[PDB]
């Protein structure tokens, strides 16, 4: 058709520029020429410019033109533990393995540097989430005190008996 | 809502329970009743994690929930989940639970003497001194299960009975901050 996919091939373009290390920006009609867009309709170039290029998370206005976002994506362990801690103060919530893999490349090394630092969460589809290791405050028991804790059903007795028992001790 | 409730609720909840429960519990420490779809939105859980999470939260009384019925702007009926934390409930369920294991330790210490003294190796099943003295054949002059006629080792009862003793100590002392907290939140 026309209008919504040209768009595709320059962002893909400007993803594999960058990850060839080329942070520099580049103008929409440099950017053009690469992919074989030389004829790009006019009112599909003003909306880029207006809509496409700034609307988009991953696309930088800087001097005009245009680069990459690595900021935002993970790219070294320091960002990883640092956006980690965000998200628990802020209480956003943790975020998929696979987003941190494609932003962080080696991401492995990170996870396994930070070790214990990071909670993982296995999803059904084997799917990692990770959530900040909050280290305020920290207690477990050995597995026969968990195992004496759920040996002790507390979901199918009622409040009567649970405050009963109360006064039944002396208490 | 004194420091001390949710200093004590922080302490019971990150100690027996998983972090997922410990998260739920901040949303609520922070705002005193919150809607389950809010917290859903902010924890990013599964729906199925976060009920089942809710489900055990209630089974404990720590916090309840009311139920809301509104009609939206489009016409349509919204039933919202609203929870708030029922501190007056969560000490009274905090009691029972350290009642109940306090009970569960003097009952556990009569019940490792009533553990069976005799074990023949052949049946693999236990047998206690009264069934032990029955088996015993006059004629025969030793003592041997019937069943399997076999000589019965007491040594390994012994070992078991000696480690529920060590527990005792650990217990009390790793359990003194929750009853410091307790005393604290009398008033
Ligand atoms: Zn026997």
């Amino acid at each position: 058709g026309y209008k919504f996919g040209v768009l595709a091939k320059i962002v893909n373009y400007m993803k594999t520029r960058h990850q060839r290390g080329d942070t520099h920006p580049l103008t929409l009609d440099e950017i053009l020429d690469e992919t074989q867009h030389l004829d790009i309709g006019l009112k599909q170039k003003q909306w880029l410019m207006t809509e496409a290029l700034v609307n988009n998370p991953k696309i930088e206005v800087i001097d005009g033109k245009y680069a990459f976002k690595p900021k935002y994506n993970v790219r070294d362990k320091k960002a990883l533990l640092r956006l980690l801690d965000q998200h628990d103060q802020r209480g956003l919530g943790g975020i998929l393995l696979e987003d941190i893999e494609e932003a962080l490349p080696n991401s492995q090394k990170a996870v396994k540097a930070l070790g214990d630092q990071i909670l993982f969460v296995n999803r059904p589809d084997k799917k990692k989430i990770l959530f900040f290791n909050d280290k305020s405050c920290q207690f477990s028991v050995d597995e026969e005190f968990q195992k004496l804790w759920r040996s002790v059903t507390v979901d199918s007795m009622d409040e009567e008996k649970i405050e009963e028992y109360l006064k039944r001790q002396g208490i | 809502v004194p420091a001390a409730l949710k200093r004590l609720a922080k302490y019971v909840i990150r100690g027996f329970y998983g972090i997922e429960h410990a998260l739920a519990l901040d949303i609520l420490i922070r705002n005193s009743c919150v809607k389950e779809e809010d917290m859903l939105e902010l924890l990013k859980f599964d729906r199925k994690q976060l009920r089942s999470v809710l489900n055990n939260l209630k089974g404990d009384k720590f916090i309840k929930c009311r139920m809301r019925v509104e009609t939206a702007a489009d016409g349509k009926t919204t039933r919202h989940n609203y929870y708030f934390i029922n501190y007056r409930t969560l000490v009274n369920v905090v009691k029972y639970k350290l009642d109940h294991m306090r009970r569960r330790i003097e009952t556990d210490e009569r019940d490792s003497t009533n553990r069976a003294s005799f074990k023949c190796p052949v049946c693999s099943s236990t047998f206690t001194d009264l069934e032990a003295n029955q088996l015993f054949d006059p004629m025969t002059g030793t003592f041997r299960c019937t069943f399997c006629h076999t000589e019965v080792e007491e040594d390994e009862s012994a070992m078991p009975k000696k480690d529920a003793r060590t527990l005792l100590a650990r217990f009390n002392e790793q359990i003194e901050p929750i009853y410091a907290l307790l005393r604290e939140t009398e008033d």
